[PDB]
């Protein structure tokens, strides 16, 4: 319990990643490297677990690991590092999906080296990013995951990927903009000028004050988890792009502005949360209606998917502003199912992208006279997206309907009138997913199709992955008890400590 | 449509509009040697009557 | 404006600005009159 | 000799700009006996010498302050830092010209003298009590940088470029000439800061006039917004060791005139010129970030660029607490090392292929990683991220420009960094993204992979130093904090 | 109450042997089969 252990963790591949640039010579494709990466990232994740087990306790509702160093005498930046109840399945999520991404990065070529160096540098950031308890170092690990990212999706994706880059690194300047005015703001009123986390949840502050607070908080947390009014970068983000990368993209990329997005406007200011509830709620059913009627009319294979990405993390924002312990403990397994869901989804998309050159709706239209396990994958991981009970999605939408349901000062109109536009949200959700597999398989075989591009059948490589994405999944929609007890007692605070805040 | 046009021109109004900013500005220095002695004794002069008024 | 219109979505007014000028006003219209009409419904 | 009038005179605090005249002495004298056969033992003696000069301010740093050539010099740690500065600049302007000069034509002992020349007017400048000691060491730096334009002999963009900076330079100089007789003239007769300083407390239409008539002069050095319409010009045509000893050393010896000046003369009219210096920035930084946007040619760029950085330093300048000069020392001490290392890859670049335009840039990541790698490392520093020391320097500004009082200058320093990181990441994108069968000419047969000809081991290991400096100082500056901080309290 | 801790322990050293064994299957991206470097472009 007096060894450094995270530290150590989001270290490692840092230093690993040196020995990327040295490789004694393979005379081949770059075959050691990712070798050598992937036994990196297993034994990273085998660091993980091996510290999960352990020294976390379910008791204590606080941090289990406390380790604070002083960096240097000056501002207050201080290497502060603590788990909480709601952040540790999001580590061993995030060691998970990136060792399974470093695993499905099998067919590069075009410089691996740097690929794979971005790829360790980018992995070390987010856990960089979950595990500090700073706000001057938060702001530095969240702007640590500017460069690789946009550097690797400007070196490869589709076409006129050259406006798309550009675009969405102007648009993470402009999501860093707010972050350090919003967290010196709060750091600046009164004393304790020093920046530990447990002191800035106990000042107060006016009124007025905490709503230009919130609004500086509510801008750039809207800039970074898609509303309807700032989500136009997220086309061009998610489907000018390729797997491996687009795995890390579509999975904690997002929950990293949503996790940030409960731990500072419940915790640190509560009071001006619930005077923008009613804003976030309504925000998040017209976010769920939008996506599917934006992506029902969409031709592209992948922003039809991406779109999907609004429409699930739209759930978050309707259970996010719940004001109930299963509304907020619903929130983070709705999380981790969205991105366990599409992470497999888009990475078979990236998949098969390589046997049809074509990425047009109309031309598919044989594909599945030939394989039959591609057909079978993608059929499953659909149903597991859409409504199915089996997987965890239908569980985390159950609670947030069950924790929205017995809410307080929403009485007569907004629950019934949220609930109804919810229930057409999840009528118009599944139609587009039901209809690009109904066009893209079931037909007739096309003749030019075959002969312009030949397929050939899966790997039994490629079915270990879906098998290894899909199995979690499963795990915690037949038992929803195993991720409840992680975080019950935290969303429990949590959720006492915002009714104690709010009034009547 | 909506998606694709109204909501997605905003942006790029406000590039087109900083670029067009920047043509501009960066269209005021044409060559001229003394022109800049000039503007050198004019922002002189206009420090001094802003400082006072 | 080329590559929207090729399969079972093919219509005449698609480019129009006459048609998607009002269809835009109409749904911000919507959408700022749900969101006044929720903020001051809530919370009474 | 007698001790009471050397005890009196204090002759112990010039030591190095002794050493350094010295050594001007020698290198003129190897080069007029022996010639051009000499130019491979002569920039490593001036090194040397250099070296020699910035290790023996160690003793000088443990000693009282106290005033030299009654009442003429003042020794204290902030004019040590800022000629270990100059000399850190000096010895990276060495290092980059010994392959430049040569390769241009002309003799590099006469160049290295004017050289040696303008560092030891920068030694002197770093203090400069008295006001004609500012006038005399101010007016050396100018004609230094009047003869250092001139040197591509009959090429034409220089001799066209010399001939506008010296009418902006002299008209500067005569309006700064007469600012300075009119604050000599508002006192009774005295020419030291401090005797000047107690009887100017009636508040006189005259103060303000000379006081502008004095920062007009002191604003074209710094080069900020209202004298900026010389730089644009003078940074493309000179010669490029030239504009690199120019864009650090002369800026960094105007701010620490401006700082001593300032300090040593208004402590009653700061209110009057905080407004004229937040105005300064906001213009000076708006116009910076949005004017280097559309400019297609790289040292344009950089000239630009050169400006628009030029303002963040004015935010702590603009506020009135102890921590807003150690910003500004922390900025200008990471800005030595970004932009020796931006001037080494340009050099580089234009010595190995020629032109050095911005669309020629494709096609680096197959001929010659490590010119891309540290040019890559140098402008990311350059441009903010959090791994490099740019973005440290950057967030102890914007927490003292918080911290004082001055929200809005941070919000638009953030929004202008924001604005220009569009155009800081564009030679990254030409750089590591460009595809083969995409590159211009003149790329696709590069000769001179390896370095074995005339001295460019000291041109590779000096890019080397740079890349892990900036690489280090990043994520250890601990003991650089505590320097910085241990110079700033004296300044009241 | 089923504990996460002793079905993690026991189902991650089979997750970790997996890795490897099925790193070496491969058969499609062997002879030719795909003409491109392995990114979209
Ligand atoms: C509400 C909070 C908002 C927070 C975010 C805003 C914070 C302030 C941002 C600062 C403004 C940046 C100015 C500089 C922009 C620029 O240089 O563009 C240059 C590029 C190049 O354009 C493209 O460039 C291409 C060539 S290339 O890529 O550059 O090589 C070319 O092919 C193509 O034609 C051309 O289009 O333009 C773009 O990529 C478009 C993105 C520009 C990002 C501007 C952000 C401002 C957003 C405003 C807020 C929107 C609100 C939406 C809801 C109403
Ligand atoms: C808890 C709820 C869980 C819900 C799970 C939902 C899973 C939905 C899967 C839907 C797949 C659709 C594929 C349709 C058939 C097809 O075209 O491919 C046919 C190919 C066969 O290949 C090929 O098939 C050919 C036969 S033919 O082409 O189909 O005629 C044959 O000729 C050839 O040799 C062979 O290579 O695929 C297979 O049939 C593999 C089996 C997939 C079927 C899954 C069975 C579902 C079991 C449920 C287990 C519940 C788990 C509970 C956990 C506690
Ligand atoms: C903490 C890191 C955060 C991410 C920052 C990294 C930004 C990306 C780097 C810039 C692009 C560099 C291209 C250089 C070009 C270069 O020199 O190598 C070029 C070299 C060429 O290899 P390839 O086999 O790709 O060559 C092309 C061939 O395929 C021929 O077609 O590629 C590599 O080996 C990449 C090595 C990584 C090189 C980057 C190392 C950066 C180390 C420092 C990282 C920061 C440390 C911060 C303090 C901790
Ligand atoms: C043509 C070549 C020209 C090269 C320059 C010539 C250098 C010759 C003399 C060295 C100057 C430094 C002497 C300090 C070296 C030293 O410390 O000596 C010791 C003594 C100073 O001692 P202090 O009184 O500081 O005592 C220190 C002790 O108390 C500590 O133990 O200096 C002298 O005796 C002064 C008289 C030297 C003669 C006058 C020299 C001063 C005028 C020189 C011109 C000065 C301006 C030069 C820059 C423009
Ligand atoms: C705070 C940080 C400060 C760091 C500064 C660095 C200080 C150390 C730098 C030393 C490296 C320089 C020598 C390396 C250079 C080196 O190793 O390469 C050897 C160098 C190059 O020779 P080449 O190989 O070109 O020789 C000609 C060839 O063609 C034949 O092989 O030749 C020299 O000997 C140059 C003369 C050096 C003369 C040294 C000075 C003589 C003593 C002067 C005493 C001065 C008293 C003070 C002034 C009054
Ligand atoms: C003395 C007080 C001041 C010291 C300050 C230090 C300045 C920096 C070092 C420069 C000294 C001179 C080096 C010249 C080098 C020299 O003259 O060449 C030595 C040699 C190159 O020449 P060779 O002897 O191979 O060549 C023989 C020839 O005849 C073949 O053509 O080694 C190189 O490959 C150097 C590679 C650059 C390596 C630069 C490393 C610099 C040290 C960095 C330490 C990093 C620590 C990192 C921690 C993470
Ligand atoms: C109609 C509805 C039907 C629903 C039925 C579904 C039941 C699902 C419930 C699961 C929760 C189980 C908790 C019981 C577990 C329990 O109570 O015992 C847990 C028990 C722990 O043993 P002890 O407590 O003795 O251990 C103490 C030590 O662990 C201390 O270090 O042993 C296990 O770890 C079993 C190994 C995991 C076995 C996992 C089985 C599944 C493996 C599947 C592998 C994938 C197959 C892929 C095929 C391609
Ligand atoms: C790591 C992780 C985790 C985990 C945990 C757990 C809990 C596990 C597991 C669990 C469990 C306890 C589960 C299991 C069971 C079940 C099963 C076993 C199932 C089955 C399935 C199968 C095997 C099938 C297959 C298929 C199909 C169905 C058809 C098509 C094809 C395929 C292949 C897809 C968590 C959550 C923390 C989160 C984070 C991450
Ligand atoms: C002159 C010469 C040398 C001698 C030069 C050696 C001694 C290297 C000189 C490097 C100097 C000493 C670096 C100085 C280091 C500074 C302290 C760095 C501080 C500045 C940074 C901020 C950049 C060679 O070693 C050589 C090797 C192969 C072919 C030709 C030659 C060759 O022509």
């Amino acid at each position: 319990s007096t060894f450094p252990w995270l530290t150590t963790i989001i270290l490692f591949p840092i230093v690993a990643a040196l020995a990327i640039p040295f490789i004694p010579d393979p005379t081949g494709k770059g075959r050691p490297i990712r070798w050598y990466a992937l036994a990196v990232g297993l034994i990273d994740f085998a660091l993980i677990v091996y510290a999960f087990t352990n020294f976390y306790d379910l008791n204590t509702p606080g941090m289990q690991l406390w380790e604070s160093y002083d960096w240097i005498p000056e501002i207050g930046l201080r290497w502060s590092v603590g788990a909480d109840g709601l952040s540790m399945p999001l580590i061993l999520l995030t060691g998970f999906i990136t060792t399974l991404a470093i695993l499905a990065a099998w067919p590069v070529t075009l410089k691996p080296r740097l690929f794979y160096f971005l790829m360790l540098a980018m992995y070390g950031g987010q856990i960089a990013v979950f595990a500090v308890q700073d706000m001057l170092v938060f702001f530095l690990a969240w702007e640590l995951e500017l460069i690789p990212v946009y550097l690797l999706l400007a070196i490869w994706g589709g076409h006129k990927r050259q406006y798309a880059a550009t675009k969405f690194i102007l648009y993470t300047a402009g999501s860093s903009l707010f972050i350090l005015v919003a967290g010196l703001a709060m750091a600046f009123y009164g004393d304790t000028v020093s920046f530990d986390m447990q002191t800035l949840a106990a000042k107060d502050y006016a009124l007025g004050f905490q709503l230009l607070v919130y609004a500086g908080f509510l801008v750039a947390y809207g800039v970074k988890l898609p509303i309807v009014p700032l989500h136009t970068w997220l086309p061009d983000a998610h489907g000018e792009a390729t797997a491996p990368v687009h795995m890390l993209l579509a999975g904690i990329l997002l929950k990293m502005g949503g996790y940030a997005l409960i731990r500072m406007n419940v915790d640190m200011l509560p009071a001006a949360h619930a005077k923008f509830a009613p804003v976030l709620v309504i925000l998040g059913v017209v976010n769920i209606i939008y996506a599917a009627l934006t992506s029902y009319a969409q031709r592209n294979l992948k922003r039809k998917i991406a779109y999907s990405s609004i429409s699930h993390i739209g759930f978050v924002l309707i259970g996010i502003a719940s004001f109930t312990n299963l509304g907020m403990s619903g929130a983070v397994l709705q999380m981790v199912s969205h991105g366990l869901i599409g992470a497999s989804l888009f990475f078979l998309v990236g998949a098969t992208y390589d046997r049809t050159h074509t990425l047009i709706l109309e031309e598919m239209g044989g594909v599945g006279q030939k394989m039959k396990k591609i057909f079978a994958m993608f059929t499953a991981c659909s149903l597991a997206s859409l409504a199915l009970p089996g997987m965890s999605g239908f569980v985390a939408e159950l609670m947030v309907f069950i924790g929205f349901a017995t809410s307080d000062a929403y009485s007569l109109p907004f629950r019934v009138i949220v609930v109804f536009l919810a229930a057409v949200g999840v009528i118009l959700t599944p139609i587009y997913l039901l209809s690009m597999l109904r066009e893209i398989f079931y037909g007739p075989e096309n003749k030019e199709l075959v002969e312009h591009e030949a397929l050939v059948d899966a790997e039994p490589r490629e079915v270990f992955i879906i098998a290894c994405l899909l199995v979690p999944i499963i795990g915690i929609g037949l038992y929803p008890k195993l991720l409840t007890q992680i975080y019950d007692a935290t969303t429990g605070q949590v959720i006492a400590r915002a009714r104690e805040v709010l009034p009547t | 449509e909506v998606d694709y046009n109204v909501v997605d021109g905003v942006v790029n109004l406000t590039g087109f509009v900083t670029m067009v900013t920047g043509e501009g500005l960066k269209y005021l220095q044409n060559g001229r040697a003394q022109f800049y002695a000039l503007i050198v004794l004019l922002a002189v002069l206009g420090f001094v009557i802003f400082s006072v008024q | 404006a080329t590559d929207f219109n090729r399969g079972i979505m093919k219509f005449d007014g698609a480019d129009s600005p006459a048609m998607i000028a009002i269809s835009a006003v109409l749904i911000l219209g919507f959408i700022a009159g749900l969101i006044w009409w929720a903020l001051h419904t809530a919370y009474a | 000799d007698l001790v009471t009038l050397a005890g009196q005179l204090n002759a112990g605090t010039i030591l190095p700009e002794t050493i350094l005249i010295v050594t001007l002495l020698v290198v003129l004298l190897a080069d007029l006996i022996q010639g051009r056969q000499a130019d491979r033992w002569t920039p490593y003696f001036a090194i040397v010498g250099l070296g020699g000069a910035i290790a023996t301010m160690i003793p000088l740093w443990t000693q009282p302050a106290t005033i030299s050539f009654f009442g003429s010099f003042i020794s204290d740690h902030l004019s040590l830092f800022f000629r270990g500065l100059i000399a850190l600049s000096a010895l990276g302007t060495i290092l980059m010209s010994i392959r430049y000069v040569e390769q241009t034509g002309s003799s590099l002992g006469e160049f290295m003298t004017i050289l040696l020349t303008a560092t030891v007017g920068g030694m002197f400048i770093a203090g400069a009590q008295e006001l004609v000691f500012i006038f005399v060491a101010l007016e050396t730096l100018s004609i230094a940088s009047y003869l250092l334009t001139g040197y591509t002999k009959r090429d034409s963009r220089s001799n066209e470029a010399a001939l506008k900076y010296l009418l902006i330079g002299a008209a500067s100089s005569a309006i700064f000439l007469y600012g300075s007789s009119l604050l000599y003239g508002l006192s009774g007769g005295h020419t030291q800061l401090p005797a000047i300083a107690q009887a100017l407390s009636s508040e006189s239409l005259g103060l303000v006039v000379a006081l502008v008539f004095v920062i007009a002069g002191i604003s074209f050095k710094i080069s900020a917004v209202p004298f900026h319409q010389w730089t644009p010009d003078v940074y493309e045509g000179a010669p490029t060791p030239v504009v690199a000893f120019l864009s650090v050393g002369s800026k960094a010896a105007g701010f620490a005139l401006a700082i001593r000046f300032l300090t040593l003369a208004f402590p009653s009219v700061t209110d009057q010129w905080q407004l004229i210096f937040t105005v300064l920035a906001i213009l000076s930084m708006i116009l910076g970030n949005v004017v280097a946007l559309a400019q297609t040619s790289m040292k344009r760029m950089l000239a630009y660029s050169s400006i628009g950085q030029a303002g963040f330093v004015m935010i702590g300048f603009v506020v009135g607490t102890e921590a807003g000069y150690a910003s500004m020392l922390f900025y200008l001490l990471v800005y030595l090392f970004m932009n020796l290392g931006a001037f080494t890859c340009v050099i580089l670049f234009s010595l190995r292929t020629g032109t050095d335009q911005i669309s020629e840039y494709a096609g680096l990541y197959q001929k010659d990683p490590l010119l891309t790698l540290g040019l890559s490392l140098c402008l990311l520093s350059l441009g903010g991220i959090p791994p490099l020391a740019g973005f440290f320097g950057k967030i102890y500004l914007f927490w003292a420009g918080w911290q004082a009082g001055a929200y809005g200058l941070v919000l638009l320093g953030l929004l202008t960094s924001v604005i220009s990181i569009y155009y800081y990441i564009r030679v990254v994108k030409m750089m590591v993204v460009k595809e083969p069968q995409e590159m211009s000419e003149a790329v696709r047969n590069y000769p001179e992979v390896s370095w074995s000809s005339f001295g460019l081991r000291p041109l590779q290991v000096g890019l080397v130093m740079t890349v892990i400096a900036t690489s280090l100082a990043g994520i250890l500056a601990n003991p650089l904090f505590n320097l910085v901080n241990t110079a700033v309290w004296d300044v009241p | 109450v089923i504990s996460v801790k002793p079905i993690l322990l026991a189902m991650t050293p089979v997750f970790i042997l997996l890795c490897l064994f099925f790193g070496t299957r491969n058969g499609f991206y062997d002879t030719d089969q795909y003409h491109g470097n392995g990114s979209a472009h």
